């Protein structure tokens, strides 16, 4: 059929192939009356013309280098290769999209280095006493997960500048805590003391030699310390072949950018390291606090995971900050900082139980769409990150790349990287929108009307208007006018009142506001929807008046979004399983639910209502709907057999499950604020002893039989 | 828009002095305009940084400026047993400079104050100060509203109550028209922020040299707050003045607190007595919402509007989900005392880390268009990251998202170009306001001078149709008859203070589309298809009209007849002469196209007389207030007369309407094209019906119209439809009016639940059971007069099966029970029970206001009465609670239509560890008796038979 290659083309191989993703060109000479050289490959094959000269470029996704994913990382970590493939090359024809797949795995044991950054404000003094013997305990607890561990320490109070300091009296300069009769060190912004070393005893030795300072303003400038630790890789010694952890412990608010106006500092912050041989922040008094954007950028560049181990009084603020910075985890730190060890131990698993992907060096020319595959063959469309993973779990991500035209560079490259990992995929894209036959050139050929034109791939393009099939109609020539070759379905104005009927064809004109193309000058740009000063929503390019969407978008205006990252809840189900996600917004089908993810429902049935099936296998290894494999398919809660029955769980309440045995099974559901939902179930539930008639009736019939035997023996004697 | 980025004026100060940190205009008694620029880090006499102020006179070439003289020596005084000391080192004098009439107020926020008494002291803290100067009389004065003689021990014992030692007064300053200086102190009251208000005249007349500490009689300051939200709020970062209460006597203040509510930001509108009239909250954490505030009338309605900035705002990008670009919020003051709602307009930057919106400066009517404009500075924006200034023009609906003009930074990297802006003042006396932009990094101030704006109106007139048969003209120098027609071009220039001598080049091109050699109509005079003229409109208020003759070539020379003849007129400025520097900026209608055609198929009369008929219908008639109303208009147009020339469909929509999509049922390859534009105030949509459309053509168009929020359109809205045709006879069709009624309707949902749904009691205080009821206003509209009643069994007595401990309402609803519940303080087969049978306890809740999307919750706690649990424990117990609510009216003009109702019933069932109810052994006994009877009769059968 005509399709779209036959129309809107037939001018040259370049445009002919640049119309639709599926068009073919017949360079070999053939009958020119069959409208050839722009049609589906099948039509050309039916018309022959395939002597190894058929031109039909197709997209390719050849893998250059690929290595198997390692099982365990213990030695020679330079080739762990936890992300495969490592580097692939893509060749895309104009306006065509191609898909590939990648796999991400955590390689069991992996070296870990942890840098401990602790505030040293007066209120933190007691906390410093509870860390004097943390290195050995941390090493012992972490030995079960990592066989190569390094630890470090840091400090920070605030900018040494008024009004943050006590400038007067002079004695306060060397002893701010002089009113309360105590000894304290002068204020400092950031004081690195211990570099990342494998010697555990060094961490203990360095601690208990430190002190605590004092300041006036309640907020503490910890972002400066975080940025200095992140950027100054050599000073503290981050290791490129290990997982990075940065524990940030604080008990007060944190300053942000533009807060230095009070102290007179106005210079914007820069990420260049400013830690000298004295191990202090030289530019603390002359550099402003860093903004969240720069902090996140420099934290992602260096692949540093952040743990906000903060007190309960400011936990909400750091939770709100956490959802902005990717790869960050929050935690509650006790007043005496005695929960730091377990907090970091569990936060390690929490952070390693999350896989995301980020794109770097992505040119604006092309766009990417993502599908994720969590554990099992289940696939969540429009998602680049999977939750609810564990150590050694393997996940898959399908990435589709779509381009617009062919940029005049022919060499582009970008990278897809999981957060907090050195290994990443390097994707090289080369655009091929030029036909091979064009290399023949033949700028002057006698077939182009005695060498006054150009010949290309079987067609003569000649002069500034010479467009006849034989390169003879010229521009001012062809004065006599023919018919049935300038308008379709005669009865309408020629060239749609836009163009001139010359050489037997409608030459479109008025190259203003864009370009006009088409066998009848009907398709054109600058005739599409305008959302906000941008055509076709500014995402995709519109062809022939249709707002052709680009990747990540689908709609008439191409404003609706396909990726569902924003509409994913924390339970691993889209929109909390109580609604759908459309254009990046959750619509809650279930009544009585509202919120960003349809999660804040106050009037829904309690959890235990749908938890009956989950607890069936744990306590019985049987039950209805066992074919679906409901034992562990949707409920991640852990069931424990404990008869304590006296737990003081604030966010917990007892409930009951009914069994076919007619015995009520009372169990507790605790929804911890950390997300570790746990069920406490009493084993062998006490079924009341009902049946007591069998013995009675057996005794009655035995007595009746005895009476009958007595009668029988009386008869025998008689 | 009309600012000149080529001819600027540069003012320079001492190197490394941060010249240009703050700047302002100053007008003397003679009207002469000068610039006041503060350099916080100017070197003092003792080779130390103390700051300074420079009064630059207006010079075209700029250069160095003189510096105003202020005292820069430490003052030590002894009063009683106290010693008062002032330290001015690194005080940053000039960080905020303002001018009022003949007074220049330059503030040093970081000036330090201290008091010594034997051993104790008040500590050395940056109280700050402000120096007031009167150059004409050469007078000097000082003002420091945060100076005290209270020792630190008193503050410590009083929990730091009324602690003004860290005011940093002078961070932001503003002088009202009445003459009341207002200074912001973000660090006052221990980093809570405050304001200090004082008349300038009182300050001048209440100052005695040598008296460091004094009190002004008319001084007034803001009060302290204990709310944790205000903690570390820096309330006072930016201060502005304006009118918002509707009364001209009172002056309202706008105060920014970027770190309000845990790094969320806020902007508070208060009255003269520091009473919170309104608060505007932030949108994102750490966005520094409220860094800069500006008050101006962008829409021109006569009511001041609000502009807020958030330099640290982060947007979403494909490459990275967070990108610090900054944002600007525009809030428009509505009619009446209605509280400001969501931001009227949002403006977002492009460059990363650009800190867009850090400086917003009003410019007045820069282009003399009747609407005020503004300038927004991004200190580190642009591709090179050197800074930019975007000029936004005003309109009836507000501001335009697209920036009219963008000015780059001629200074090198690190100049912080755009940090300080100021305008709305005429310095060259050319009738237009100018702009001044500081750059402390390069220590230079750049002055941009506005240029006159010339509005051009161009009109082209030509005959609708041409008849080659009639020939009247004759070619020059020959005797060859030929047809001809007249083309008239009118060009008019308008403006204010436009140059007396003005020249404009007007180019006329006939049949532009066709090649030069193939043109059909040619000018009679020069026999050329194109012409150019130089019109001297200088001082010609009325438009200048010119006329020319154009003739059609012989029929043999060309064969095309159907293609329309298009004529284009293009008006432009003369080419750049010696010295460049264009005098004026030209904008408006500088290009006009008009199309004629040859007579064809118009009948023997040779004059086409189209007759157009139009019918319109509307679907989606119910219009709900506050909803995404999408009407569908179906229009059928027919031409029973002759072919219509350049026939289009005009659809005038109401104020809140918009155009989304349009389809044409007739034909599948027609490619219908419709456009939307605002002629004067209405959104007119023009759809192309056809150039010489064929006979008896019938076209149907179905278009979607999105009606926006409407609260004053009245009972019904009106849509107008007509057909526009260029034909001389019957140029337009009959006017069609569609009246769409508007009604307000809202649905309210009541949902009830019980926790736990299933409870089992084994065999004091028993198990806890709670009932929750939620009211949700899912309806697009708003409901008032909401009254709800919750009915529960029992009366909260020991005999009652269930005992109510406490009822918690949430959402502002006011609830009261009856009878009173929880008499004791208490420091801690199914059977149906309901209010209908058992004693009824009714709790009534009221809500006068219930906005769209709001939810109200009511929870009631109780526990099963164990003494009543023990008795008859073998009976299943199902309890029920009932609800009944309804509203009174709606806050909308349209009366319709009653509603809504609600009936919620909540059930809760209880169980026990198996019931001891009599097992149905009666059936077993009956079966045993029947079997015994059957056995007896069977035995007797053969017993009697034998
Ligand atoms: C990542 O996630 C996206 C989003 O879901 C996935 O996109 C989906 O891919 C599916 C498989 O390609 C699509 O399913 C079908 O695939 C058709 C193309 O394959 C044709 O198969 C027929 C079978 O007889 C062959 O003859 C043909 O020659 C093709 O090979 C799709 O075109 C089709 O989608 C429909 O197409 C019709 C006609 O074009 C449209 O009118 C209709 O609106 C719809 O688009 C069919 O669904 C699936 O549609 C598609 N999802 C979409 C388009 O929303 C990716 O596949 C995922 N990535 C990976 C690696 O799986
Ligand atoms: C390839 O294209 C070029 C233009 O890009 C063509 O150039 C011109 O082509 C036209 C074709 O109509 C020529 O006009 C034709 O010429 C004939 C022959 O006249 C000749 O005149 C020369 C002197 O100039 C004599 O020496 C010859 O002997 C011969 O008599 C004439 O009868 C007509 O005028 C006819 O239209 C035109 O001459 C030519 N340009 C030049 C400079 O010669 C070119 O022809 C074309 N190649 C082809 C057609 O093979
Ligand atoms: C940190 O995150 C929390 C949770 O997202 C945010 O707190 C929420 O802030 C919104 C502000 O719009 C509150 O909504 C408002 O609540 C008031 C009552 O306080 C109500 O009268 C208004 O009509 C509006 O609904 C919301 O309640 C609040 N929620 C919680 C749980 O605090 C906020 O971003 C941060 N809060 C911190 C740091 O405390
Ligand atoms: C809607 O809400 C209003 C509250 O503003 C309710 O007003 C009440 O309406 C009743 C009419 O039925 C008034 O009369 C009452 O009737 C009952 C019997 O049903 C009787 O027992 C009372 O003594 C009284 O006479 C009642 O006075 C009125 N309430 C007040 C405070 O004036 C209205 O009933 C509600 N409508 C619906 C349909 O729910
Ligand atoms: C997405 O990628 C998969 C895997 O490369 C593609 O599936 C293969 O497609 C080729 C070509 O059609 C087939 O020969 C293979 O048999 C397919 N394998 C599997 C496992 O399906 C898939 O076609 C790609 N989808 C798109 C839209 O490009
Ligand atoms: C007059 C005498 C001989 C009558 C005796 C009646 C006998 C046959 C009755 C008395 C009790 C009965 C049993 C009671 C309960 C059960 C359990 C049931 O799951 C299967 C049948 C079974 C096992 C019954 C079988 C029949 C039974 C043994
Ligand atoms: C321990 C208990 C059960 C013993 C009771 C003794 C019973 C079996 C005795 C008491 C009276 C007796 C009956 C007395 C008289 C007669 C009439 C005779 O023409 C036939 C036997 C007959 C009908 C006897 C049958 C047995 C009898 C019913
Ligand atoms: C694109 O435009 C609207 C208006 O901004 C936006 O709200 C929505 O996501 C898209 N439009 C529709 C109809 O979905
Ligand atoms: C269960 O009931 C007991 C009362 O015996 C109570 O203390 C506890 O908080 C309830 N919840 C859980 C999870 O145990
Ligand atoms: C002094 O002024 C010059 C002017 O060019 C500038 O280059 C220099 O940085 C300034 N500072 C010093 C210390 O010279
Ligand atoms: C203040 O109100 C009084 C009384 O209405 C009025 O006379 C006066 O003009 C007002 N002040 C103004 C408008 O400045
Ligand atoms: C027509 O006017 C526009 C400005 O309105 C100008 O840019 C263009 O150059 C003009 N056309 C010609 C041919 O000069
Ligand atoms: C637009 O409406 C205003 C109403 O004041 C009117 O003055 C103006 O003439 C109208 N515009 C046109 C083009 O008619
Ligand atoms: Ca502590
Ligand atoms: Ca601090
Ligand atoms: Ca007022
Ligand atoms: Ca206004
Ligand atoms: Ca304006
Ligand atoms: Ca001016
Ligand atoms: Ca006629
Ligand atoms: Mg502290």
């Amino acid at each position: 059929g005509p399709n779209i290659c036959t129309t809107r083309g037939v001018s040259s191989c370049q445009q002919c192939l640049a119309v639709s993703p599926m068009c073919a060109w017949c360079s070999d000479e053939a009958l020119p009356l069959g409208s050839p050289r722009c049609d589906l490959k099948e039509n050309l094959l039916k018309d022959n013309c395939a002597p190894e000269s058929i031109e039909f470029p197709v997209s390719e996704a050849r893998v250059l280098e690929d290595r198997p994913l390692s099982d365990k990382g213990s030695g020679d970590s330079s080739q762990v290769t936890q992300v495969s493939p490592q580097r692939i090359a893509l060749r895309l024809r104009p306006d065509d999209s191609k898909n590939f797949s990648i796999q991400v795995r955590q390689v069991e044991d992996y070296p870990v280095d942890i840098y401990y950054l602790m505030d040293l404000s007066y209120s933190m003094k007691d906390d410093l006493w509870s860390i004097q013997n943390l290195g050995t305990k941390l090493a012992t607890q972490m030995r079960k997960l990592t066989s190569n561990l390094r630890i470090g320490f840091g400090a920070f109070v605030d900018k040494p500048v008024s009004p943050y300091m006590y400038i007067s009296p002079p004695e306060a300069l060397e002893n701010p805590c002089y009113d309360m009769k105590t000894t304290c060190l002068p204020m400092f912004g950031y004081k690195h003391v211990l570099t990342l070393t494998d010697q555990v005893t060094r961490f203990n030795e360095e601690v208990k030699k430190q002190s605590v300072s004092r300041n006036r303003d309640a907020p503490e400038g910890g972002f400066d310390a975080i940025m200095q630790a992140t950027v100054c890789d050599e000073k503290i010694g981050w290791r490129n072949d290990a997982s990075h952890l940065l524990v940030f412990t604080t008990d007060a608010k944190t300053h942000i950018a533009l807060d230095g106006r009070l102290a007179g500092i106005v210079q914007p912050n820069d990420g260049q390291c400013h830690v000298g041989s004295d191990n202090h922040y030289s530019a603390s008094t002359t550099m402003d606090y860093p903004s969240l954007g720069l902090m996140t950028e420099k934290l992602s560049q260096k692949n540093i995971n952040l743990i906000f181990a903060v007190t309960e009084n400011v936990v909400n603020l750091y939770q709100n900050y956490s959802e902005l910075i990717p790869g960050t985890t929050v935690g509650v730190l006790s007043m005496d900082s005695s929960n730091v060890l377990q907090l970091i131990v569990d936060a390690y698993g929490k952070i390693r139980s999350k896989v995301e992907l980020e794109v770097r060096d992505l040119p604006e020319e092309l766009s990417l769409s993502f599908n994720a595959t969590c554990l099992n063959n289940e696939v969540i469309p429009g998602l680049k990150s999977c939750m609810g993973l564990k150590i050694g779990d393997t996940v898959s991500f399908s990435i589709e790349a779509k381009v617009r035209g062919c940029p005049q560079e022919k060499e582009k490259s970008f990278t897809i990287k999981p957060v907090g990992f050195k290994d990443s995929l390097i994707v090289q894209v080369t655009f091929d929108c030029d036909c091979a036959c064009q290399a023949q050139a033949e700028p002057n050929s006698h077939r182009c009307n005695n060498g006054n034109g150009t010949f290309e791939c079987g067609v003569c393009r000649c002069g500034p208007g010479w467009l006849g099939s034989q390169c003879e109609c010229s521009e001012e020539d062809y004065r006599p006018s023919q018919q049935d070759e300038c308008s379709p379905r005669e009865g309408q104005p020629v060239c749609s009142q836009r163009g001139e009927c010359l050489c037997g064809q409608c030459v479109c004109h008025s190259s203003d506001f864009g370009k006009i193309t088409g066998k009848y000058c009907e398709c054109d740009d600058f005739s599409c929807v305008r959302y906000k000063g941008e055509m076709c929503s500014g995402h995709g390019q519109c062809s022939c008046g249709d707002c052709l969407c680009d990747s990540d978008w689908t709609g008439y205006y191409c404003n609706c979004t396909t990726r569902t990252d924003t509409c994913m809840s924390s339970n691993g189900l889209l929109c909390s399983g109580r609604g759908k996600c459309e254009c990046g917004s959750c619509v809650c089908i279930q009544p009585g639910s509202y919120g960003d993810t349809c999660e804040k429902c106050p009037t829904c049935p309690d959890a235990c209502t749908f938890k009956k099936e989950c607890v069936e296998c744990k306590k019985f290894d049987r039950g209805a709907l066992h074919d679906e494999n409901t034992c562990n398919r949707y409920c991640r809660d852990e069931i424990e057999s404990v008869k304590e029955l006296k737990d003081t769980g604030k966010d917990a309440v007892n409930c009951t499950y009914k069994n076919e045995d007619d015995c009520v099974v009372r169990f507790q559901y605790y929804e911890d604020s950390s997300g570790k939902s746990i069920l406490y179930v009493v084993e062998e539930p006490e079924c009341p002893k009902g049946p007591d008639i069998l013995v009675v009736l057996l005794s009655v019939m035995g007595a009746i039989l005895l009476i009958g035997l007595a009668a029988l023996l009386i008869w025998k004697l008689l | 828009l009309n600012l000149d980025p080529v001819q600027l004026t540069f003012y320079a100060g001492p190197n490394g002095s941060q010249f240009g940190f703050s700047l302002d205009f100053h007008k003397d008694s003679h009207g002469r305009v000068a610039i006041v620029v503060g350099a916080p880090r100017t070197l003092g006499p003792s080779q130390e940084e103390t700051g300074g102020v420079f009064l630059c006179p207006w010079r075209a070439e700029g250069g160095q400026c003189p510096s105003l003289l202020f005292d820069l020596r430490d003052e030590t005084r002894n009063v009683g047993s106290q010693t008062l000391q002032t330290f001015k080192a690194r005080q940053g004098l000039g960080a905020s400079v303002v001018s009022w009439s003949d007074v220049i107020v330059a503030c040093a926020p970081w000036q330090h104050w201290n008091v010594l008494e034997k051993t104790e002291e008040a500590e050395k803290t940056p109280v700050g100060s402000c120096f007031l100067a009167q150059p004409e009389s050469g007078r000097r004065a000082e003002y420091s509203p945060c100076r005290g003689n209270t020792l630190s021990r008193i503050y410590v014992e009083n929990d730091f109550s009324w602690d003004k030692r860290y005011c940093e007064a002078g961070f932001s300053s503003v002088v009202t028209q009445a003459g009341e200086l207002v200074l912001g102190a973000p660090g006052g009251y221990y980093f809570l922020g405050l304001l200090a208000q004082a008349p300038v005249a009182d300050i001048f007349s209440s100052y005695r040299p040598g008296i460091l500490l004094w009190h002004v009689s008319s001084q007034s300051l803001s009060f302290d707050s204990s709310n944790p939200e205000y903690f570390d709020g820096y309330w006072g970062y930016s201060v502005a003045v304006g009118e918002f209460d509707g009364d001209l006597n009172t002056t309202e203040y706008v105060v920014g607190a970027p770190t309000w509510s845990w790094t969320l930001g806020a902007v508070e509108i208060l009255d003269s007595y520091y009473q919170r009239l309104h608060r505007l909250r932030g949108e994102q954490m750490a966005s520094y919402f409220g860094h800069s505030v500006a008050v101006t009338d962008v829409n021109g309605d006569g009511r001041h509007d609000l502009l807020v900035g958030a330099p640290l705002y982060m947007e979403s990008r494909a490459d990275r989900k967070l990108a610090e670009v900054g944002r600007v919020y525009l809030f428009l003051q509505p009619r009446g005392p209605h509280a400001l709602g969501a931001p009227s307009l949002l403006l977002t930057g492009t460059q990363l880390y650009g800190r867009f919106g850090s400086a917003i400066a009003p410019l007045g009517d820069l282009d003399r268009d009747g609407y005020n404009d503004i300038a927004v500075a991004a200190p580190y924006g642009g591709p090179s990251g050197r800074g930019q200034v975007l000029v936004f023009l005003g309109q009836s609906e507000g501001l335009r998202s697209r920036p009219s003009q963008v000015l780059d930074s001629p200074f090198p990297t690190g100049s912080a170009f755009g940090f300080s802006l100021r305008g709305a003042v005429d310095i060259d006396d050319n009738g237009y306001p100018d702009l001044i932009v500081g750059a402390y990094g390069a220590n230079q101030v750049a002055v941009y001078r506005a240029q006159p704006v010339v509005k051009a109106s161009v009109q082209l007139l030509v005959q609708d149709s041409l008849n080659p048969a009639v020939k009247s003209c004759v070619l020059p120098q020959t005797k060859t008859p030929v047809s001809c027609f007249n083309i008239q071009m009118c060009v008019g220039a308008t403006g204010h203070n436009i140059p007396q001598k003005l020249s404009l080049n007007a180019e006329l091109q006939l049949d532009r589309q066709k090649p030069r050699q193939g043109r059909r109509v040619l000018l009679l005079g020069s026999q050329q298809a194109g012409t150019t003229l130089n019109l001297d409109l200088g001082g010609k208020h009325s438009p200048i009209c010119h006329t020319t003759m154009a003739f059609l070539r012989d029929e043999a020379d060309f064969r095309d007849k159907l293609s329309p003849i298009v004529l284009s007129l293009n008006v432009s400025l003369p080419p750049t002469e010696a010295g460049m520097a264009p005098a004026v900026v030209l904008h408006g209608d500088t290009h006009v196209q008009e199309q004629t055609r040859i007579v064809l198929d118009c009948g023997e009369d040779d004059v086409c007389v189209p007759q157009l008929q139009l019918t319109a219908s509307v679907t989606g008639s119910p219009l709900l207030v506050g909803a995404d109303n999408v009407l569908e208009l179906q229009m059928d147009a027919a031409n029973e007369g002759e072919g219509a020339y350049e026939a289009e469909l005009a659809v005038h929509l109401p104020q809140g309407a918009h155009y989304m999509r349009a389809l044409s049922n007739v034909e599948g390859f027609e490619r219908l094209i419709c456009n939307q534009k605002k002629e004067n105030e209405t959104r007119v949509v023009l759809c192309e019906l056809g150039n010489p459309m064929k006979k008896n053509a019938q076209i149907g168009i179905a278009m979607l119209v999105s009606v926006g929020n409407l609260e004053e359109a009245g009972e019904s809205v009106s849509f107008q439809l007509q057909i526009r045709s260029k034909n001389s006879q019957n140029p337009n069709s009959k006017i069609v009016l569609l009246d769409v009624p508007v009604r307000a309707e809202a649905q309210v949902e009541l949902r009830g639940n019980s926790f736990p749904a299933s409870l089992v009691v084994a065999a004091s205080w028993g198990p806890k059971v709670e009932h929750t009821y939620e009211l949700h206003n899912n309806g697009p509209g708003t409901v008032n007069g909401l009254h709800l009643s919750i009915h529960l069994p029992g009366q909260s007595q020991p005999s009652d099966l269930l005992y109510i401990l406490d009822i918690q309402p949430q959402g502002g609803l006011q609830c009261f029970p009856q009878p009173p519940v929880n008499p004791l303080k208490v420091d801690w087969d199914p059977v149906l029970v309901s209010c209908d049978s058992a004693p009824c306890t009714v709790v009534q809740c009221d809500l006068q206001e219930m906005a769209r999307g709001q939810r109200a919750m009511v929870t009631v706690l109780a526990f099963l009465w164990l003494p009543s649990l023990y008795q008859r424990p073998l009976d299943q117990f199902v309890l029920q609670s009932h609800a009944w609510f309804n509203v009174s009216s709606l806050p909308y003009a349209v009366p319709p239509l009653s509603l809504p109702r609600g009936e919620a019933q909540v059930w809760t069932q209880l169980l026990r560890a198996l019931e001891e109810r009599a097992i149905p052994i009666w059936w077993v006994l009956v079966g045993v008796l029947g079997g015994l009877l059957l056995l007896t009769i069977l035995v007797l059968a053969m017993w009697k038979v034998g």
